[PDB]
């Protein structure tokens, strides 16, 4: 905030910002069926994803 | 005459198989995905309609936008459309998919479908609930049962 | 004043614990089930 | 304070593991899921008869907009400008100018209906009560002009649904 | 006569079937399509899991085949040699199983 | 008079593909808490009919095919295939009486796949090929076990002959001395049709996705025909009715009323349970059927020597 009645600068973190990005890690050596599993057991939205 | 009777019956039975069979592919892109899938519930039952749950988009009829279509994604949208069978009909439910909505004057957001897709049925919400959502399919069936194709050909 | 609050001796119990019913019989008597069916077949 | 999900350790004794090995060479649970499926299928199901049954609906339920009048045929809004300064989508453009008796009125009131997030800020935001959100849904069209909502079709739907609006902000006004 | 009569009514009701749902609408007036998956310009790879497991099928439907005219052989009069012949066929495609068992051959498509 | 018989035969067929599509809608939904189509006809009756005039005049893909021969003979063979499997059923009476009945359908069964693999290879995708592969695989790998255990009940039985199979059944069931043969041969009719929890297509490409309307049609008639057919089978096998000969009418009404019940517990298996891996079916297949397979075939092999229970060749 910078005084104003409006806000200067809101960053939005994300639960499923920083899971998505391990999902190239947890998914190694695994099936291609076993991958939506993953992307499943990670509660992803990706409305709060992208933002 | 004979033949105006019979294409007009031939047209009303048409339109009867074709509007007690719709196969909808809907797009699972935002909020209102949600709120179609609440309309999928048992609550209100889409599939007593005859309409089908999360059909395949190579047989399906008809195209239902939920969501927020992106700068990123429309190509995609428009790739989709242009890979379904004639007859087809789009329905754009929720803000986001026929003005824009809360993101009209972002820079990534197209502001409505209908810039890149014809739309027959605009479902206004945010999200529209499961009734109005509902209800816009029953229009569009009712849309689809005052076709004239038939009598068209025939008059032409 | 009238306020939207619970009663005045509380509200009831909620159970909120895992209840699986252990039904049925045990694995000694589904195998000897098992083998008298089989042997009245063969009979 | 914690609980430890799935760390027991399953006896070694044979009636135990006798039970196991009849659990997956009988298919004791596979049963139990048929059995569960099986006594779903005879209960009632929750389907509704629409359109001709509704869901339940509160009297704070944000529908369509409407433009409320007076008891005497004078309507309510006086260009304060209020609605469309607190509009999030910024969906309401006014425009005022005095009329003939002198009157504060509007001569503009759209509300672009595709913008708008029916969020209700309007109708918490008004002095006087003149913008609504009726209980109205059912509105859908086949054009994306029929969803530019003028003053007159607010006017027109304020006059359609002030029997319903008017009972419903007197059983929720206390509340607000 | 009769399974040739059958034969050919089957074929000719599924042809008809095929012409039918292949032109009736062929008939009606559309606009057209352009030429234009997730491997299109990609390579297929071969996979020899796929290829091993075809022919095991193969082998173990040889001995299956080999394995056949049990009912029709129960009825001999040598009963001591046709039991001691078929235990011998299903232990041998035993031993053949287990020994792909033991060998990594039944792997990712076990 | 015999095309006769062939029209009975085959009309409804088609009829109960059609209602059997019904079926399970309404079926599948009071399952889940809700309701089957009941709009367009009273409880739903005239839905196939709806269905089937919009399948029939919606506008066909033409996919880019790299040979349009395969393309148009595969719906013609699995049609073929699933009606020309009907003919040898004992409903008590069948309509071709051979002394090899039981080998026919076995050779019906095997020959079947050549309708995926062509609908596969005519397909320009290279993604439908290989689930074409995957599927071609896991119905020749049921083939197998299929083959061993219809081996193994039919050397308690004596004969090929399918209408044997109710003389051998007069006193009681083969359902008791065989169970679990009788399951792993459910099992394994339930993963040749590509049934779930066994279908890996509608899971993360299909075969047929690049079929018009009509030829997608056709693939599904043929594929509930092959489901009925393969209940059917399973009931004249394992739970075989009351036959009279001056009332045939008798043993019709039973078999009917078994094999529906196993057409509604095929539909009732699909809402239970979640999907198979593929290498997870090969597994079960490979590492857990073909054992007890092998086992239960010696068994049955032995069993008649042992017991002086051998069933006369005629
Ligand atoms: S219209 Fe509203 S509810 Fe629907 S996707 Fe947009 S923001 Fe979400
Ligand atoms: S409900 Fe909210 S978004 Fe809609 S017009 Fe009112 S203030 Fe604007
Ligand atoms: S807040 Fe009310 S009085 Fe003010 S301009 Fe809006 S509708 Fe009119």
């Amino acid at each position: 905030s910078d005084g104003s009645s409006r806000p200067y600068r809101c960053k939005i973190k994300a639960p499923g910002f920083a899971h998505l990005a391990g999902l190239d890690k947890m998914s190694k050596g695994h099936m291609l069926a076993d991958v939506v599993a993953i992307i499943g057991t990670q509660d992803i939205v990706f409305g709060e994803v992208d933002r | 005459s004979r033949g105006e009777y019979v294409v007009a019956k031939l047209d009303d039975l048409i339109n009867w198989a074709r509007r007690s069979s719709l196969w909808p592919m809907t797009f699972g892109l935002a909020c209102c995905a949600v709120e179609m899938m609440h309309m999928a519930a048992p609550r209100y039952d889409m599939d007593r309609f005859g309409v089908v749950f999360r059909a395949s988009p190579r047989q399906s009829d008809v195209m239902i936008v939920a969501g927020t279509l992106t700068n990123k994604m429309a190509p995609a949208l428009r790739k989709v459309y242009d890979q379904m069978p004639e007859p087809r009909y789009v329905v754009s439910m929720g803000s986001c998919a026929n003005g824009g909505g809360y993101y009209h004057y972002s820079y990534s957001v197209v502001r409505g479908c209908d810039r890149i897709v014809p739309v027959d049925i605009y479902v206004p919400g945010c999200p529209p609930t499961a009734e109005a959502l509902l209800y816009g399919i029953l229009q569009l069936q009712k849309k689809i049962k005052r076709e004239k194709r038939l009598r068209i050909w025939y008059r032409r | 004043v009238k306020q939207d609050m619970p009663p005045v001796g509380g509200y009831g119990p909620i159970d909120y614990k895992r209840n699986l019913p252990r039904r049925g019989l045990s694995g000694y008597s589904m195998f000897a089930v098992g083998i008298g069916a089989l042997l009245f077949g063969y009979w | 304070t914690y609980k430890y999900v799935n760390l027991r350790e399953p006896s070694m004794d044979m009636k135990s593991v006798t039970d196991r090995a009849a659990q997956t060479l009988l298919w004791t649970e596979l049963i139990r899921g048929l059995g569960m499926t099986l006594s779903y299928l005879f209960r009632e199901p929750a389907t509704i008869n629409y359109p001709f049954e509704k869901g339940p609906l509160s009297p704070r339920f944000r529908g369509e907009h409407a433009l409320r009048r007076y008891p005497s045929g004078e309507e309510r809004c006086i260009a304060c400008k209020l609605c469309e300064a607190v509009c999030p989508a910024q969906a309401i453009t006014i425009e005022a100018e005095p009329r003939a008796d002198g009157s504060r009125r509007t001569t503009r009131y759209d509300i672009d209906m595709t913008k708008c997030i029916y969020c209700g800020f309007c109708q918490e935001a008004c002095p006087v009560d003149a913008i609504v959100e009726g209980p109205n849904f059912e509105f859908s069209t086949e054009t994306h002009e029929e969803l530019l909502y003028n003053k007159e079709k607010l006017l027109n739907n304020g006059d359609k649904w002030e029997a319903e609006i008017a009972a419903n902000i007197q059983a929720d006004y206390l509340y607000r | 006569m009769n399974l040739m009569i059958t034969l050919l009514t089957n074929f000719t009701l599924a042809t008809l079937l095929v012409t039918i749902a292949f032109w009736l609408p062929q008939l009606n007036v559309y606009s057209e399509k352009t030429s234009p998956d997730p491997m299109g310009s990609a390579r297929l790879p071969f996979s020899m899991k796929f290829f091993l497991v075809a022919i095991t099928f193969l082998l173990f439907d040889l001995e299956i085949a080999l394995l056949l005219p049990l009912p029709w052989a129960s009825q001999t009069t040598n009963l001591n040699t046709m039991l001691t012949m078929a235990l011998l066929l299903i232990f041998l495609l035993a031993v053949s199983l287990a020994y792909e068992w033991t060998q990594k051959g039944l792997e990712w498509t076990e | 008079m015999f095309m006769i018989n062939v029209l009975t035969l085959i009309i409804p067929i088609l009829l109960a593909v059609a209602f059997l599509t019904l079926v399970e809608r309404k079926v599948l939904g009071y399952m889940q808490f809700r309701k089957g189509p009941n709009v367009v006809g009273p409880y739903g009756l005239l839905q196939p009919i709806a269905d089937a005039i919009k399948l029939f005049i919606k506008e066909p893909l033409r996919p880019a095919t790299s040979s349009i021969s395969m393309f148009i003979l595969a719906p013609i063979l699995a049609l073929t295939l699933a009606l020309t499997m009907w003919i040898p059923l004992p409903m008590p009476y069948p309509l071709i009486n051979m002394n090899l009945g039981v080998l026919f359908m076995l050779a019906m069964s095997s020959l079947a796949v050549y309708s995926i693999l062509w609908s596969g290879w005519a397909s320009n995708s290279k993604y439908a090929l290989i689930g074409a592969l995957r599927a071609v695989a896991q119905t020749i790998s049921y083939e197998v076990t299929l083959a061993i255990i219809l081996l193994s009940v039919l050397l308690m039985n004596g004969s090929f002959t399918l209408s044997t199979l109710i003389i051998t059944q007069e006193q009681v069931w083969l359902i008791f001395p065989a169970w679990p043969l009788a399951m792993m041969w459910f099992i394994s009719t339930l993963a040749e049709t590509n049934r779930a929890p066994f279908d890996l297509t509608e899971g993360e490409s299909g075969f047929n996705v690049e079929y018009a309307a009509g030829p997608f049609a056709l693939f599904f008639m043929a594929e509930y025909a092959n489901i009925i057919m393969m209940n059917i089978f399973t009931t004249t096998l394992f739970l075989g009715a009351f036959h009279n000969p001056y009332m045939p009418e008798l043993y019709t009404i039973n078999f009917t009323i078994k094999s529906l019940l196993l057409s509604i517990t095929f539909l009732w298996i699909r809402a239970s349970y979640p999907r198979f891996r593929y290498d997870q079916l090969m597994h079960l297949l490979w590492k857990n059927f073909l054992p007890l397979t092998l086992a239960l075939c010696m068994w049955h092999v032995s069993l008649p020597i042992l017991l002086s229970s051998i069933p006369p060749q005629t």
